[PDB]
RNA sequence: AUUGAAAGUUUUUUUUUUUUUUUUUUUUUUUUUUUUUUUUUUUUUUUU
Protein backbone atom coordinates (compact mmCIF):
# COMPACT_ATOMS: atom_id res chain seq x y z
CA UNK A 1 0.00 0.00 0.00
CA UNK A 2 1.77 3.02 -1.05
CA UNK A 3 1.08 6.28 -0.23
CA UNK A 4 -0.01 9.37 -2.18
CA UNK A 5 -1.03 12.31 -0.11
CA UNK A 6 1.95 11.36 2.42
CA UNK A 7 4.17 14.18 4.66
CA UNK A 8 6.90 12.72 7.16
CA UNK A 9 6.84 14.10 10.65
CA UNK A 10 9.69 13.79 12.85
CA UNK A 11 9.17 13.29 16.50
CA UNK A 12 11.80 13.70 19.26
CA UNK A 13 11.23 11.83 22.79
CA UNK A 14 14.05 11.63 25.59
CA UNK A 15 13.21 10.05 28.90
CA UNK A 16 13.12 11.34 32.26
CA UNK A 17 15.31 10.53 35.24
CA UNK A 18 13.14 8.82 37.88
CA UNK A 19 15.75 10.72 40.36
CA UNK A 20 16.49 14.17 39.63
CA UNK A 21 13.00 14.38 37.54
CA UNK A 22 13.87 16.40 34.49
CA UNK A 23 17.07 15.93 33.41
CA UNK A 24 18.06 14.03 29.92
CA UNK A 25 20.06 11.14 30.72
CA UNK A 26 21.29 11.38 26.25
CA UNK A 27 18.33 9.00 25.37
CA UNK A 28 17.27 11.39 22.97
CA UNK A 29 16.35 9.33 20.17
CA UNK A 30 14.12 10.75 17.07
CA UNK A 31 11.63 9.26 14.77
CA UNK A 32 10.50 9.54 11.50
CA UNK A 33 6.46 9.33 11.09
CA UNK A 34 3.92 9.80 8.17
CA UNK A 35 1.66 12.75 8.78
CA UNK A 36 -1.91 11.85 10.70
CA UNK A 37 -3.72 11.21 7.36
CA UNK A 38 -2.91 9.87 4.07
CA UNK A 39 -4.23 7.81 1.64
CA UNK A 40 -2.80 4.64 0.60
CA UNK A 41 -3.53 2.32 -1.93
CA UNK A 42 -4.89 -1.07 -0.77
CA UNK A 43 -5.86 -4.23 -2.86
CA UNK A 44 -6.34 -7.93 -1.35
CA UNK A 45 -7.34 -10.79 -3.49
CA UNK A 46 -9.22 -13.89 -1.97
CA UNK A 47 -9.64 -16.78 -3.76
CA UNK A 48 -11.88 -19.75 -3.35
CA UNK A 49 -13.99 -17.76 -0.80
CA UNK A 50 -17.48 -16.27 -1.62
CA UNK A 51 -18.17 -13.25 0.51
CA UNK A 52 -20.89 -11.23 -1.01
CA UNK A 53 -23.21 -14.69 -1.27
CA UNK A 54 -20.96 -16.52 1.33
CA UNK A 55 -20.44 -20.74 1.61
CA UNK A 56 -23.43 -23.14 2.98
CA UNK A 57 -21.71 -24.98 5.05
CA UNK A 58 -18.25 -26.50 3.96
CA UNK A 59 -15.34 -24.82 5.40
CA UNK A 60 -17.42 -22.24 7.19
CA UNK A 61 -16.27 -19.86 10.15
CA UNK A 62 -13.70 -18.59 7.55
CA UNK A 63 -15.92 -16.66 5.88
CA UNK A 64 -17.25 -15.12 9.59
CA UNK A 65 -13.50 -14.45 10.29
CA UNK A 66 -12.15 -12.72 7.48
CA UNK A 67 -15.70 -10.68 7.46
CA UNK A 68 -14.98 -10.00 11.47
CA UNK A 69 -11.71 -9.16 10.21
CA UNK A 70 -12.87 -6.56 7.55
CA UNK A 71 -15.45 -5.12 10.11
CA UNK A 72 -12.49 -4.68 12.50
CA UNK A 73 -10.46 -3.02 9.70
CA UNK A 74 -13.26 -0.61 8.63
CA UNK A 75 -14.86 0.72 12.10
CA UNK A 76 -12.05 0.33 14.46
CA UNK A 77 -8.95 -0.22 12.18
CA UNK A 78 -6.33 -2.49 13.31
CA UNK A 79 -2.77 -1.35 15.10
CA UNK A 80 0.33 -1.65 13.03
CA UNK A 81 3.57 -0.14 13.21
CA UNK A 82 7.00 0.33 14.96
CA UNK A 83 5.24 1.93 18.45
CA UNK A 84 1.90 1.01 18.48
CA UNK A 85 1.68 1.04 21.90
CA UNK A 86 2.16 4.95 22.33
CA UNK A 87 -0.82 5.40 19.88
CA UNK A 88 1.88 5.53 17.17
CA UNK A 89 0.07 3.43 14.25
CA UNK A 90 -3.66 2.92 13.26
CA UNK A 91 -5.27 2.29 9.98
CA UNK A 92 -8.23 2.02 8.58
CA UNK A 93 -10.18 1.55 5.23
CA UNK A 94 -12.42 4.08 4.39
CA UNK A 95 -14.19 2.66 1.81
CA UNK A 96 -13.83 -0.58 -0.95
CA UNK A 97 -15.53 -1.44 -3.61
CA UNK A 98 -15.75 -5.80 -3.33
CA UNK A 99 -15.89 -7.01 -6.96
CA UNK A 100 -16.43 -10.92 -7.02
CA UNK A 101 -14.64 -12.42 -10.40
CA UNK A 102 -16.52 -16.20 -11.04
CA UNK A 103 -14.80 -18.65 -13.41
CA UNK A 104 -17.09 -20.50 -15.45
CA UNK A 105 -19.61 -17.35 -16.94
CA UNK A 106 -16.51 -14.52 -16.18
CA UNK A 107 -13.56 -14.31 -14.91
CA UNK A 108 -12.18 -11.34 -16.18
CA UNK A 109 -15.63 -9.40 -16.36
CA UNK A 110 -16.57 -8.61 -12.81
CA UNK A 111 -19.87 -10.41 -11.49
CA UNK A 112 -21.12 -8.56 -8.81
CA UNK A 113 -19.04 -5.32 -7.44
CA UNK A 114 -20.16 -3.70 -4.13
CA UNK A 115 -19.16 -1.42 -1.38
CA UNK A 116 -17.49 -3.13 1.44
CA UNK A 117 -19.90 -1.09 3.56
CA UNK A 118 -23.05 -3.60 2.28
CA UNK A 119 -20.92 -6.56 2.56
CA UNK A 120 -20.48 -6.46 6.01
CA UNK B 1 24.67 16.93 -12.62
CA UNK B 2 23.43 17.66 -9.15
CA UNK B 3 25.91 16.18 -7.27
CA UNK B 4 28.67 19.06 -8.21
CA UNK B 5 25.87 21.82 -6.93
CA UNK B 6 25.82 19.40 -3.84
CA UNK B 7 29.57 19.63 -3.14
CA UNK B 8 29.79 23.21 -4.21
CA UNK B 9 27.40 24.52 -1.66
CA UNK B 10 28.74 22.11 0.81
CA UNK B 11 31.78 23.50 0.18
CA UNK B 12 30.22 26.95 0.53
CA UNK B 13 28.57 25.55 3.76
CA UNK B 14 31.64 24.35 5.17
CA UNK B 15 33.70 27.77 5.79
CA UNK B 16 34.81 28.22 9.06
CA UNK B 17 32.58 30.28 11.74
CA UNK B 18 34.20 33.80 12.19
CA UNK B 19 34.23 34.69 15.83
CA UNK B 20 34.06 31.39 17.32
CA UNK B 21 36.36 30.22 20.35
CA UNK B 22 36.78 27.11 18.07
CA UNK B 23 37.63 26.22 14.55
CA UNK B 24 34.03 25.03 13.67
CA UNK B 25 32.04 25.01 10.37
CA UNK B 26 30.14 28.13 9.79
CA UNK B 27 26.85 25.85 9.48
CA UNK B 28 25.74 23.06 11.39
CA UNK B 29 24.77 19.34 10.82
CA UNK B 30 21.02 19.98 12.74
CA UNK B 31 20.47 23.00 10.20
CA UNK B 32 20.88 20.25 6.86
CA UNK B 33 18.62 17.85 9.04
CA UNK B 34 16.22 20.46 9.97
CA UNK B 35 15.90 21.36 6.38
CA UNK B 36 15.41 18.09 5.05
CA UNK B 37 12.58 17.63 7.65
CA UNK B 38 11.16 20.81 7.20
CA UNK B 39 10.90 19.89 2.83
CA UNK B 40 9.47 16.56 3.56
CA UNK B 41 6.89 17.68 6.30
CA UNK B 42 5.49 20.63 4.22
CA UNK B 43 6.36 18.89 0.34
CA UNK B 44 7.39 22.31 -1.25
CA UNK B 45 9.65 24.86 -2.80
CA UNK B 46 8.05 28.19 -2.07
CA UNK B 47 8.12 27.93 1.86
CA UNK B 48 11.45 25.47 1.58
CA UNK B 49 12.91 28.68 0.31
CA UNK B 50 11.46 30.95 2.69
CA UNK B 51 13.09 28.49 5.63
CA UNK B 52 15.97 28.79 4.00
CA UNK B 53 16.10 32.66 4.13
CA UNK B 54 14.93 33.24 7.42
CA UNK B 55 17.44 30.70 8.47
CA UNK B 56 19.85 32.84 6.19
CA UNK B 57 18.90 35.86 7.75
CA UNK B 58 18.35 34.77 11.29
CA UNK B 59 22.74 34.07 11.06
CA UNK B 60 23.60 29.96 10.86
CA UNK B 61 24.01 30.25 6.93
CA UNK B 62 26.67 31.87 4.75
CA UNK B 63 25.46 34.73 2.44
CA UNK B 64 26.72 32.57 -0.56
CA UNK B 65 25.82 29.31 1.00
CA UNK B 66 21.86 30.73 0.83
CA UNK B 67 22.68 32.81 -2.39
CA UNK B 68 23.47 29.35 -4.02
CA UNK B 69 20.90 27.23 -2.26
CA UNK B 70 18.70 29.97 -3.87
CA UNK B 71 19.89 29.76 -7.16
CA UNK B 72 20.00 26.30 -7.02
CA UNK B 73 16.17 25.59 -5.59
CA UNK B 74 14.65 28.83 -7.69
CA UNK B 75 13.08 26.51 -10.03
CA UNK B 76 13.48 22.77 -9.27
CA UNK B 77 10.89 19.89 -8.56
CA UNK B 78 9.81 18.72 -5.30
CA UNK B 79 12.02 15.02 -6.03
CA UNK B 80 14.58 16.90 -7.48
CA UNK B 81 15.12 19.07 -4.55
CA UNK B 82 14.74 16.48 -2.17
CA UNK B 83 17.56 14.28 -4.47
CA UNK B 84 19.56 17.44 -4.04
CA UNK B 85 19.21 18.40 -0.52
CA UNK B 86 20.32 14.21 0.75
CA UNK B 87 23.45 15.20 -1.20
CA UNK B 88 24.10 17.84 0.15
CA UNK B 89 23.35 16.51 3.36
CA UNK B 90 25.73 13.25 2.72
CA UNK B 91 28.48 15.41 1.53
CA UNK B 92 27.98 17.81 4.70
CA UNK B 93 28.46 14.35 6.74
CA UNK B 94 31.34 12.94 4.98
CA UNK B 95 33.80 16.65 5.40
CA UNK B 96 32.42 16.77 9.12
CA UNK B 97 33.10 12.93 9.70
CA UNK B 98 36.46 13.13 7.82
CA UNK B 99 37.57 16.67 9.35
CA UNK B 100 38.59 17.95 6.20
CA UNK B 101 40.71 21.22 6.35
CA UNK B 102 38.83 23.89 4.43
CA UNK B 103 41.77 25.50 2.85
CA UNK B 104 42.37 22.48 0.72
CA UNK B 105 39.11 22.21 -0.40
CA UNK B 106 38.29 26.49 -1.82
CA UNK B 107 39.29 25.38 -5.33
CA UNK B 108 36.77 21.92 -6.02
CA UNK B 109 34.04 22.91 -8.43
CA UNK B 110 33.17 19.29 -8.94
CA UNK B 111 32.65 15.79 -7.46
CA UNK B 112 35.28 13.89 -9.05
CA UNK B 113 37.90 16.64 -7.92
CA UNK B 114 37.00 16.05 -4.39
CA UNK B 115 36.83 12.62 -4.43
CA UNK B 116 40.68 12.69 -5.78
CA UNK B 117 41.52 15.21 -2.85
CA UNK B 118 40.02 12.84 -0.25
CA UNK B 119 41.47 9.68 -1.90
CA UNK B 120 44.98 11.07 -2.19
CA UNK C 1 44.18 -8.64 -10.69
CA UNK C 2 41.32 -7.29 -9.06
CA UNK C 3 41.70 -10.30 -6.65
CA UNK C 4 45.10 -8.57 -5.22
CA UNK C 5 43.42 -5.13 -5.25
CA UNK C 6 40.11 -6.95 -3.68
CA UNK C 7 42.56 -9.21 -1.16
CA UNK C 8 44.55 -5.72 -0.04
CA UNK C 9 41.34 -4.30 0.27
CA UNK C 10 40.24 -6.65 2.46
CA UNK C 11 43.44 -6.74 4.64
CA UNK C 12 43.05 -2.87 5.30
CA UNK C 13 39.52 -3.74 6.21
CA UNK C 14 40.25 -6.53 8.58
CA UNK C 15 42.54 -4.42 10.97
CA UNK C 16 42.05 -4.65 14.63
CA UNK C 17 39.61 -2.14 15.91
CA UNK C 18 40.86 0.18 18.50
CA UNK C 19 38.92 0.86 21.54
CA UNK C 20 36.82 -2.04 21.28
CA UNK C 21 36.63 -4.32 23.95
CA UNK C 22 36.40 -7.74 21.81
CA UNK C 23 38.90 -9.03 19.04
CA UNK C 24 37.58 -7.95 16.11
CA UNK C 25 38.12 -6.46 12.30
CA UNK C 26 37.73 -3.24 12.11
CA UNK C 27 34.37 -3.21 9.72
CA UNK C 28 31.66 -5.40 9.90
CA UNK C 29 30.36 -7.87 7.06
CA UNK C 30 27.17 -5.97 7.82
CA UNK C 31 29.05 -2.73 6.51
CA UNK C 32 29.89 -5.07 3.22
CA UNK C 33 26.65 -6.40 2.54
CA UNK C 34 25.25 -2.72 2.75
CA UNK C 35 28.27 -1.56 0.22
CA UNK C 36 26.78 -4.52 -2.54
CA UNK C 37 23.47 -3.78 -1.60
CA UNK C 38 23.57 -0.28 -2.02
CA UNK C 39 25.60 -0.71 -5.19
CA UNK C 40 22.70 -2.90 -6.79
CA UNK C 41 19.92 -0.70 -6.33
CA UNK C 42 21.18 2.45 -6.57
CA UNK C 43 22.87 1.09 -9.83
CA UNK C 44 25.10 3.94 -9.62
CA UNK C 45 29.18 4.40 -9.01
CA UNK C 46 29.20 8.00 -7.85
CA UNK C 47 26.60 7.03 -5.43
CA UNK C 48 28.88 4.40 -4.23
CA UNK C 49 31.63 6.60 -3.60
CA UNK C 50 29.43 8.83 -1.59
CA UNK C 51 28.22 5.89 0.43
CA UNK C 52 31.97 4.74 0.88
CA UNK C 53 32.76 8.21 1.62
CA UNK C 54 29.62 8.79 4.44
CA UNK C 55 30.73 5.38 6.50
CA UNK C 56 34.27 6.27 6.72
CA UNK C 57 33.25 9.43 8.23
CA UNK C 58 31.13 7.92 11.16
CA UNK C 59 34.35 6.38 12.22
CA UNK C 60 32.79 2.64 11.32
CA UNK C 61 34.94 2.16 8.23
CA UNK C 62 39.03 2.46 8.44
CA UNK C 63 40.53 5.85 6.61
CA UNK C 64 43.05 3.61 4.49
CA UNK C 65 40.63 1.16 3.54
CA UNK C 66 38.24 3.72 2.04
CA UNK C 67 41.41 5.45 0.36
CA UNK C 68 41.80 2.40 -1.17
CA UNK C 69 38.38 1.59 -2.36
CA UNK C 70 38.18 5.32 -3.86
CA UNK C 71 40.93 5.41 -5.73
CA UNK C 72 39.90 1.55 -6.85
CA UNK C 73 36.34 2.84 -8.07
CA UNK C 74 37.23 5.70 -9.76
CA UNK C 75 37.45 5.66 -14.04
CA UNK C 76 35.76 2.42 -13.24
CA UNK C 77 33.03 0.81 -15.48
CA UNK C 78 29.62 -0.50 -13.26
CA UNK C 79 30.85 -4.24 -13.77
CA UNK C 80 34.26 -3.98 -12.65
CA UNK C 81 33.02 -2.32 -9.77
CA UNK C 82 30.46 -5.27 -8.63
CA UNK C 83 32.98 -7.90 -9.25
CA UNK C 84 35.68 -6.17 -6.90
CA UNK C 85 32.64 -5.71 -4.81
CA UNK C 86 31.88 -9.63 -4.57
CA UNK C 87 35.80 -10.06 -4.56
CA UNK C 88 36.28 -8.07 -1.60
CA UNK C 89 33.28 -9.77 0.07
CA UNK C 90 34.53 -13.13 -0.55
CA UNK C 91 37.57 -12.41 1.20
CA UNK C 92 36.82 -10.86 3.94
CA UNK C 93 34.26 -13.40 4.89
CA UNK C 94 36.93 -16.08 4.09
CA UNK C 95 39.36 -14.10 6.35
CA UNK C 96 36.58 -13.77 9.19
CA UNK C 97 35.55 -17.33 8.88
CA UNK C 98 38.97 -18.69 9.38
CA UNK C 99 39.84 -16.16 11.85
CA UNK C 100 42.82 -15.24 10.28
CA UNK C 101 45.43 -12.57 12.37
CA UNK C 102 45.81 -9.33 10.94
CA UNK C 103 49.55 -9.63 12.83
CA UNK C 104 50.88 -12.31 10.42
CA UNK C 105 48.23 -11.40 7.15
CA UNK C 106 48.81 -7.40 6.36
CA UNK C 107 52.18 -8.47 4.91
CA UNK C 108 50.81 -9.84 2.35
CA UNK C 109 50.22 -7.57 -1.64
CA UNK C 110 48.99 -10.35 -3.61
CA UNK C 111 46.04 -12.97 -3.53
CA UNK C 112 48.73 -15.93 -5.01
CA UNK C 113 50.67 -14.69 -1.59
CA UNK C 114 47.36 -15.11 0.29
CA UNK C 115 46.71 -18.59 -1.10
CA UNK C 116 50.00 -20.35 -0.36
CA UNK C 117 49.68 -18.81 3.44
CA UNK C 118 46.26 -20.24 3.87
CA UNK C 119 47.41 -23.51 1.78
CA UNK C 120 50.85 -23.73 3.99
CA UNK C 121 48.70 -23.63 7.26
C1' A D 1 55.80 -56.02 -62.44
C1' U D 2 53.42 -60.00 -55.59
C1' U D 3 49.01 -66.38 -57.89
C1' G D 4 46.36 -60.64 -58.68
C1' A D 5 43.13 -57.12 -59.97
C1' A D 6 39.07 -53.26 -58.13
C1' A D 7 35.77 -51.82 -55.11
C1' G D 8 34.50 -45.38 -49.05
C1' U D 9 31.53 -50.10 -44.17
C1' U D 10 28.69 -46.51 -46.70
C1' U D 11 24.26 -44.96 -46.46
C1' U D 12 19.31 -43.14 -43.23
C1' U D 13 17.39 -41.56 -37.70
C1' U D 14 17.18 -33.94 -33.75
C1' U D 15 18.72 -37.32 -26.74
C1' U D 16 13.12 -35.51 -27.16
C1' U D 17 8.64 -35.14 -23.73
C1' U D 18 6.42 -34.54 -18.51
C1' U D 19 8.03 -30.32 -13.71
C1' U D 20 6.52 -22.39 -11.36
C1' U D 21 12.70 -23.31 -6.02
C1' U D 22 7.52 -23.40 -3.84
C1' U D 23 4.51 -22.69 1.48
C1' U D 24 4.92 -20.53 6.11
C1' U D 25 7.99 -15.47 8.91
C1' U D 26 4.27 -7.74 11.21
C1' U D 27 12.36 -4.76 11.79
C1' U D 28 9.30 -4.59 17.14
C1' U D 29 10.13 -4.41 22.90
C1' U D 30 11.23 -0.39 26.26
C1' U D 31 12.48 5.78 27.22
C1' U D 32 7.47 12.31 29.79
C1' U D 33 11.77 17.32 25.29
C1' U D 34 12.76 18.80 31.07
C1' U D 35 15.84 21.91 34.19
C1' U D 36 17.59 26.22 36.82
C1' U D 37 15.66 32.63 35.25
C1' U D 38 10.44 37.88 39.53
C1' U D 39 8.99 41.58 32.60
C1' U D 40 12.80 44.27 36.66
C1' U D 41 15.36 49.49 37.58
C1' U D 42 15.41 55.03 36.70
C1' U D 43 10.85 59.62 36.55
C1' U D 44 7.33 64.63 42.52
C1' U D 45 0.62 65.55 37.53
C1' U D 46 2.82 69.25 37.03
C1' U D 47 4.55 76.92 36.31
C1' U D 48 4.42 83.47 34.43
Amino acid sequence: AIAEKYSISQRTMVAINRVFGGQMPGHLYTLDYVDPGSEFSFMMMIYNLNLIEGEKDWKAKSVEALKFLLATLVREGIFVGARKSVGYGLIKLVDAKVSLYKAPDHLVSPVIVKKLEEVI
Amino acid sequence: DLLDIATRIAISAIKPKPKSNKPEPYVDSSTINSLLSFLQSRRNVNELLLYIMRQAGRDEIDEETGKLLLASLKDRELKDAVNLLGYVKWVYDTLTGLKVNYNNVKGVKTFKELVNILSK
